[PDB]
RNA sequence: AUGAAA
RNA sequence: AGCGCCGUGGCGCAGUGGAAGCGCGCAGGGCUCAUAACCCUGAUGUCCUCGGAUCGAAACCGAGCGGCGCUACCA
RNA sequence: GGGUCGUUAGCUCAGUUGGUAGAGCAGUUGACUUUUAAUCAAUUGGUCGCAGGUUCGAAUCCUGCACGACCCACCA
RNA sequence: AGCUGGUUCCUGCCGAAGUUUCCCUCAGGAUAGCAGAAGCUCGUAUCAGUUUUAUGAGGUAAAGCGAAUGAUUAGAGGUUCCGGGGUCGAAAUGACCUUGACCUAUUCUCAAACUUUAAAUAUGUAAGAAGUCCUUGUUACUUAAUUGAACGUGGACAUUUGAAUGAAGAGCUUUUAGUGGGCCAUUUUUGGUAAGCAGAACUGGCGAUGCGGGAUGAACCGAACGUAGAGUUAAGGUGCCGGA
RNA sequence: GUCUAAUUAAAACAUAGCAUUGCGAUGGUCAGAAAGUGAUGUUGACGCAAUGUGAUUUCUGCCCAGUGCUCUGAAUGUCAAAGUGAAGAAAUUCAACCAAGCGCGGGUAAACGGCGGGAGUAACUAUGACUCUCUUAAGGUAGCCAAAUGCCUCGUCAUCUAA
RNA sequence: GCUCAUGGAGAACAGAAAUCUCCAGUAGAACAAAAGGGUAAAAGCCCCCUUGAUUUUGAUUUUCAGUGUGAAUACAAACCAUGAAAGUGUGGCCUAUCGAUCCUUUAGUCCCUCGGAAUUUGAGGCUAGAGGUGCCAGAAAAGUUACCACAGGGAUAACUGGCUUGUGGCAGUCAAGCGUUCAUAGCGACAUUGCUUUUUGAUUCUUCGAUGUCGGCUCUUCCUAUCAUACCGAAGCAGAAUUCGGUAAGCGUUGGAUUGUUCACCCACUAAUAGGGAACGUGAGCUGGGUUUAGACCGUCGUGAGACAGGUUAGUUUUACCCUAC
RNA sequence: GGUUGCGGCCAUAUCUACCAGAAAGCACCGUUUCCCGUCCGAUCAACUGUAGUUAAGCUGGUAAGAGCCUGACCGAGUAGUGUAGUGGGUGACCAUACGCGAAACUCAGGUGCUGCAAUCU
């Protein structure tokens, strides 16, 4: 699948209140802080004798992840995301699809 | 050790016991689900009417 | 596995008609429809759009609400033991008339107009319907219609 | 080898045919479906005879196959393989699953019995009700007895109750006797190799004509 | 249960196991390329594609 | 490296 | 009986949708008195058969045929 | 005791799933040689174990019929 | 302990389910249904396991295949710039013969996953008062538009107020038990050689139900139960056992 | 010689003998809550501890790729806490560094255990010393057998038997 | 704006198939896929412009408890695209293509709180999405036991019994052929109708708070589908010997070798050495070879504990005095 | 009645082969500077309505026409099907009673009708 890098989309900015530009960029999920109140529980909860504590996740089954976008509106910044389909590979960089072509 | 999967057996005697009642109809139904433009005008012709009719009769 | 789609059990159904595919005629759309009409389902497999569910498929109903291309639609639903009312947004091309209650009101305004006569004259309207009564008398005749006497015929193979 | 046809007699199951579903059968050990002077032509056959049922099922292919030959055997034995047109009016298009088990003791270790009952196919059978004709003939009266008697064989062959008729039909026609011969002494007729065209009052005037001219030079 | 043998394909070196039949064991998604060869320098294999 | 029988 | 694998040159074994690799065997030439080995050369593969999908298959999915394998326990 | 497979030139082996038996070995003759051997060419041989349908018509379609080659055969 | 076993007096009234959905759920539960009790609002109807009239929808039976798709038998008559070839001959889109194709109309047989057609039975809806007609009020909706739409004022339209029949009171709520192993018969029907087999569809029954007949029997036929009496019958029978 | 007292006395255990492994006392093996504790040990490699095999005779083959045990460290691999540095107002973050071990690379089979298929060919035919090829860490060596191991199998030949 | 597949007729190279042109062409093509519907100035092919695959949240349908999830339908208020315009457009022509809580994270609000008052980091909140539970209404998870235990289970197996009888077995119909000649003395392929329950399946009704489980020995009784014996009929019966068939189950049907054996195979006698049933007769009648606990050995499988209707060896067989029958 | 435009139902209207066509109207047709699109003024855009032709399109008629439609006192009250039966039969199946009731076939007929507006001898 394919994207491009910009597109032109509402943003309830506040004041754009309509379509305006907007960069695209992907959704990465963001690195985890310590000290977040499930972290500071699970340490404590971890901490000493009786070992794991906490269910732990093996029975995988998803070969896929949903792929999510930031929009950044060019003018107002006001960032939005929307969320598409599972897709094993994925692109923005887009050399279009030209019909007329050879193999 | 397999077992009975399915049957719509008896079921019919049950219901026709207490069963198949109409749904209550009723006057002036509800405008859920009504063109909510429709349910607009049709609140401010209502206050009309009613302040017509007041003052017709006050 | 077990298939329970929302087209499912439905080729025949939607199979539009013999001789009658592609587009729709006219008076599809041409036609009106306002609250408290009564109407039919059937629905039109060359419109994929605003369709009904097959159970709805050669039903009958009542309008409730009407926008732009599409109009909707009481049901009424046996779901175990009651009648549940349903309501349908369906589009016009599945939607028709019912001709029952065109001639319902027809007999209506008859009705009427026996009274007003009766009103005119007193002369015993005699307004509701009446079965099939049981026949009368009469005398039968045998001119130029004698009875040709009848009787069975014996087997022949007819091969 | 075989399983007995008490066991696949009954219309009990839907036909089951060969089909792009199926796609793989044990083709039949019938072949042929026309015996005799099947080039024979209408007025040289006049006679024509049948076989017919009286049950409502299932008729193999190796028994039409085995009362096809005893027919045939009798007739150009006595006759001549020139002297009638015998035709077959059923085709086995059906088809007979089995869930074979095994034939050993000791197969209780590995059988599994019911579970996996969809049977493959093992053979063809036709479907057969009353009335609906068996096998037909075409001949003369003197060749008469003779084509009854080899149609007593295949009764001995197929199981229940099949009778014999001698049709009042000219050849394999839908055509009564002394119908057909006012119109072949008349000219609504025109042969074919084996069988016969016929002259509508419908159509092209000009096509009749070029056919059938001597009914338009009566 | 399976025993499984398997050779670590990057080295060359042999990898055996043995689990139940009906657990979920990992795949990759490895697939071939070709790519044409022009002037070797060091190591680095001197590739390129049609485009 | 081998080289048929008299 | 149920399930699984495999059918590539004369032989053996590789082969990955844009289209067959290797060795040994074969043939020709040269050296040799002759054959070997040796040096220079070339060729050979309905990719088990049918059908399908594909713009196009050895490959990918059905049909069949064959060579094998695995199952076969509690009684 | 059955279920399967096959019984082709003097020998062996393809055979063609339907109309013609082909290859090899062997033998006879020929070439070769001082004569032989091997090597090259050529003919020889074929109802393919007994009856059926019969493709017009049949070894190979398959029905049975005598030879073999395999796989199976209480039970607790 | 989701498992087995047992669970103490009488009578009266009503009276089941073994089915749906979710559950490491399948010997169990929750939920909905079935059933009781408490009643509550009203007082003969905003009903009916029903028919008729009218109107719709279905794509199963049956039928057809010289109608589509798919399969299929046999002939004939043709086109060979036309597949294979056999011949005349040097050959010639030259001539002839044969043979598989294709075309033509004809013929025999078929289809749970083919169909033009197309039932029976089952099924939806209407048969008025919350209605019909006339007039004009409202609106920010709609209209080019005091045009339409929706809801209304005022007035008129009665006894036949809009087909039949019946209604033993109609409607409404709350709460809760037990159950959630089901089976047999007719008819349709899938698997299977077949099964007192396994499994679905409709109805009725057994379970929970005795009585009379089927000698005998959970289910069949007849008929369903307070205690008694009198008569008459059912199904079944009237040689004797055995009432005729 | 010993065992399953009260269903198994045997082919099982043991045994002598063979072989291997660890250990030089600041130790090996083992114990203990600990301890100024303990068994071997009132001992010292012809010894203590742990294994396997099982008299004698003869003989002990090939495989260290796998799994284990073990020896390297010469290494930009990985690399915890404590510790160091930078940023920040601090919490804190980031970076560097980095023990053993793992990884890397060697050894080891009287350690666990393993020890292949396919074609063609000889002047009768059959067979295949021979040759070719795929592949393995290497392909079962000496020797033994339908034996307590062999499905098919009541294997084929002989003998014992009238059978 | 065009109209596809295919066929026919032409055009050098060029042929069956290369590109171009004409005629027919109701769809026999194509629409991402599975299949089915649907579609012909289109939903197909080409061309042009675009990003409605957008925002707000609600209603409705399907599955259905009228809960969720998922998908879809029709509208309102916005912002947009495209078009001359009507109009259409909230992803794919419709039918499938997917995921709760806690946690973590990102976007929005730049809003709330950090509870003695403030600022700033940080943390915690509200709205909306993702990271995933496929056992897909969503636990975090390898084996064995023949040393075994427990609660139960005839809802559920292994025997017997019962229905069924494919298969096993037995008997018929018909008669191409064989039989020197001749279908039937005797056999009788291809086809077909039945029977039996002595096999083996299939089923799971009874039986899991136990019906003592293979065989042999012993011993009786029963069926006949009669091996022999009695009387008879037919013959491709000269005689002898033999074969087929009828009434017939009165009477009899062995000894041994090997095997646990049923069965089989042999030896020999024999008048003949027929088949079967009785809870696959019979264990308070035996035995205990075998099977069938625990010990042990081998092989193969397994990392291992351990497995093998694979082989071998060793392994407690209880009570009748009651009733009935005799 | 004819013609044109916009049409409803969408084959009695289609298809094939021919025949005819007053007027008028459509159409064929003539032209490329202009907007416009094409490989090409062939298609499409624009201009004249002049040059000319009703040949074709278009309209209608013919065809023992194919096709479509309707009807049958044609097939057929058949096939199938609902309900009942201590009905028959070994069974498959069937008949009877109360009821509903096809399709194919066979034969006969028909081959567009019609709305709004404008126009033509
Ligand atoms: C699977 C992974 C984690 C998972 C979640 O933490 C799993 C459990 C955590 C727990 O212990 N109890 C729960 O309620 C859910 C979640 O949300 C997924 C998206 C991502
Ligand atoms: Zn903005």
């Amino acid at each position: 699948v394919n994207v491009p890098k910009t597109r032109k989309t509402y943003c309830k900015g506040k004041t754009c209140r309509k379509h305006t530009q907007h960069k695209v960029t992907q959704y990465k999920a963001g690195k985890a802080s310590l000290f977040a109140q499930g972290k500071r529980r699970y340490d404590r909860k971890q901490s000493g004798f009786g070992g794991q504590t906490k269910p732990v996740f093996h029975k995988k089954a998803k070969t896929t992840k949903k792929v999510v976008l930031r929009l950044e509106c060019v003018k107002c910044k006001t960032r939005a995301q929307l969320t598409l389909k599972r897709c094993k590979h994925f692109e923005l960089g887009g050399e279009k699809k030209q019909k007329g072509q050879a193999l | 050790a397999k077992s009975k999967n399915h049957t719509a057996h008896n079921q019919t005697r049950k219901a026709h016991r207490n069963g198949i009642k109409k749904p209550k109809t009723y006057k002036y139904p509800s405008l859920k689900g009504v063109d909510p433009k429709f349910r607009r005008n049709h609140k401010h012709a209502l206050h009309g009417t009613a302040k017509a009719l007041a003052a017709a009769k006050k | 596995g077990k298939s329970h789609g929302y087209r499912s059990r439905t080729r025949y159904m939607f199979q539009r008609d013999f001789r009658k595919h592609g587009a729709v005629h006219l008076s599809t759309y041409l036609k009106v429809y306002k609250v408290g009409d009564i109407v039919d389902i059937k629905a039109n497999g060359s419109i994929q759009k605003g369709m009904p569910h097959k159970f709805y498929q050669g039903k009958t109903g009542v309008v409730y609400n009407v926008t732009k291309s599409s109009v909707g639609v009481i049901i009424n639903k046996m779901v175990g033991n009651r009648y549940l009312e349903k309501r349908l947004n369906l589009r016009v091309e599945h939607i028709k008339h019912s001709k029952c209650r065109q001639e319902f009101l027809e007999r209506v305004k008859a009705n009427a107009a026996k009274r007003a006569e009766a009103k005119a004259q007193g002369v015993a309207v005699q307004l509701k319907r009446q079965p099939a009564q049981p026949r009368e008398s009469r005398i039968v005749s045998t001119e130029g219609n004698v009875p040709q006497t009848l009787a069975p015929v014996p087997y022949e193979t007819f091969i | 080898a075989r399983r007995p046809a008490r066991c696949y007699r009954y219309q009990k199951n839907k036909p089951y045919p060969k089909s792009r579903y199926n796609r793989a059968v044990p083709d039949s050990k019938i072949r042929i479906y026309d015996l005799g002077k099947k080039k024979a032509t209408v007025d040289e056959f006049p006679l024509c005879v049948h076989l017919v049922s009286n049950e409502l099922e299932q008729l193999s292919s190796e028994a039409l196959e085995a009362a096809r030959i005893c027919a045939n055997k009798y007739m150009t034995t006595v006759s001549g393989r020139d002297a009638f047109h015998l035709r077959v009016r059923v085709h086995p298009f059906h088809v007979l699953r089995i869930n074979k088990m095994l034939s050993c003791a000791g197969a209780d270790r590995l059988q599994q019995g019911m579970r996996g009952a969809w049977g493959k196919p093992h053979g063809l059978a036709a479907r057969v009700d009353i009335g609906q004709i068996i096998f037909s003939v075409r001949t003369k009266d003197s060749n008469k007895d003779v084509v009854v008697e080899g149609l007593r064989r295949a009764r001995y062959k197929f199981p229940g109750q099949q009778k014999i008729i001698l049709s009042k039909k000219w050849g394999f026609t839908n055509l009564d006797r002394p119908e057909y011969l006012k119109k072949r002494e008349a000219g609504e007729v025109k042969d074919d190799g084996a069988f016969v065209k016929f002259l509508s009052k419908k159509g092209s005037l000009e096509n009749n004509i070029r056919e059938f001219p001597e009914y338009f030079a009566a | 249960k399976v025993h499984l043998v398997a050779i670590d394909i990057f080295t060359g070196k042999k990898l055996e196991d043995l689990s139940p039949s009906t657990h979920n064991m990992e795949v990759p998604v490895v697939k071939r390329n070709e790519y044409q060869l022009l002037d070797i320098d060091d190591g680095f294999l001197s590739l390129m594609n049609m485009d």
